[PDB]
């Protein structure tokens, strides 16, 4: 009963629909994309220079306990690699 | 993760939409896997020359 | 125009059964006879339309 969400996503609290789109070359051909708000629920539209951190907070049955500290791992599921990560392997350490 | 520098930016060229998965990393976080999907929208507009 | 940037002829042969009307652009709602298009379509006091 204990999952996480990220933070600003409501399940179902806004409304929509179904919709179809077409990306290519952006990819790892020209595959068909269905977006429904069932699963994948709400969708956030962010300007032309806005970045985002998806901060992440951990749900028990009831409610939030905490915000989640640990290191977390983000991936667009189709598969592409335009997206990027703003600072790099030094200014982070390693 | 939290109280980290980086955030995942888009290129500017177009706008885009995205679907994520995002996954908990550190193997003694937790006993089962935590996973979370989202998704973000984009909105880059190419000039006129 | 639809989103999918295929051009559709006669705005009310689109299918859009309701249209809501600004001040300095016409635009058309719940366009039926659309294909599925609308990639990233838009709006704000409403969501999606031509
Ligand atoms: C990746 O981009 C983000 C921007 O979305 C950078 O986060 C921002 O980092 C700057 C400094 O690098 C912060 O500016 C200043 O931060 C100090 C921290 O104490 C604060 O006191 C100032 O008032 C000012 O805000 C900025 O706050 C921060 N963004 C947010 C939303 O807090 C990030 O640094 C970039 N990556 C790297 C490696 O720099
Ligand atoms: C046509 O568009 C309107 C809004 O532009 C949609 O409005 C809904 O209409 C139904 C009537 O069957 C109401 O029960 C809903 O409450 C309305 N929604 C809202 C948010 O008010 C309508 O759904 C669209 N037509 C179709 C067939 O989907
Ligand atoms: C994290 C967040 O902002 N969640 C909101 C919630 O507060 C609000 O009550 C609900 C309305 O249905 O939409 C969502």
């Amino acid at each position: 009963s204990k999952y996480i969400m990220v933070r600003g996503f409501n399940k179902s609290r806004c409304q929509r629909r179904d919709f179809s789109y077409v990306i290519d070359k952006e990819l790892l051909d020209n595959l068909k994309v269905r977006y429904d708000v069932a699963k994948y629920g709400c969708p956030l539209t962010l300007e032309l220079g806005q970045m985002f951190q998806p901060i992440v907070e951990l749900y028990d049955e009831n409610g939030f306990i905490k915000i989640v500290d640990a290191n977390f791992i983000l991936w667009e599921i189709h598969g592409r690699n335009d997206y990027t990560f703003n600072s790099t392997m030094e200014q982070n350490g390693c | 993760n939290y109280s980290n520098k980086n955030h995942i930016k888009w290129p500017m060229t177009y706008a885009g939409m995205y679907v994520y998965r995002l996954k908990i990393l550190d193997p003694n976080y937790s006993f089962c896997n935590l996973t979370t999907i989202f998704a973000i929208e984009s909105l880059g507009m190419i000039p006129r020359s | 125009c639809g989103r999918d940037e295929k051009e559709y002829f006669s705005p009310c042969f689109a299918g859009c059964k309701a249209t809501k009307v600004s001040q300095t652009e016409k635009t058309y709602y719940n366009c039926s006879c659309i294909k599925e298009g609308l990639a990233a379509s838009d709006d704000e006091g409403q969501f999606i339309d031509a």
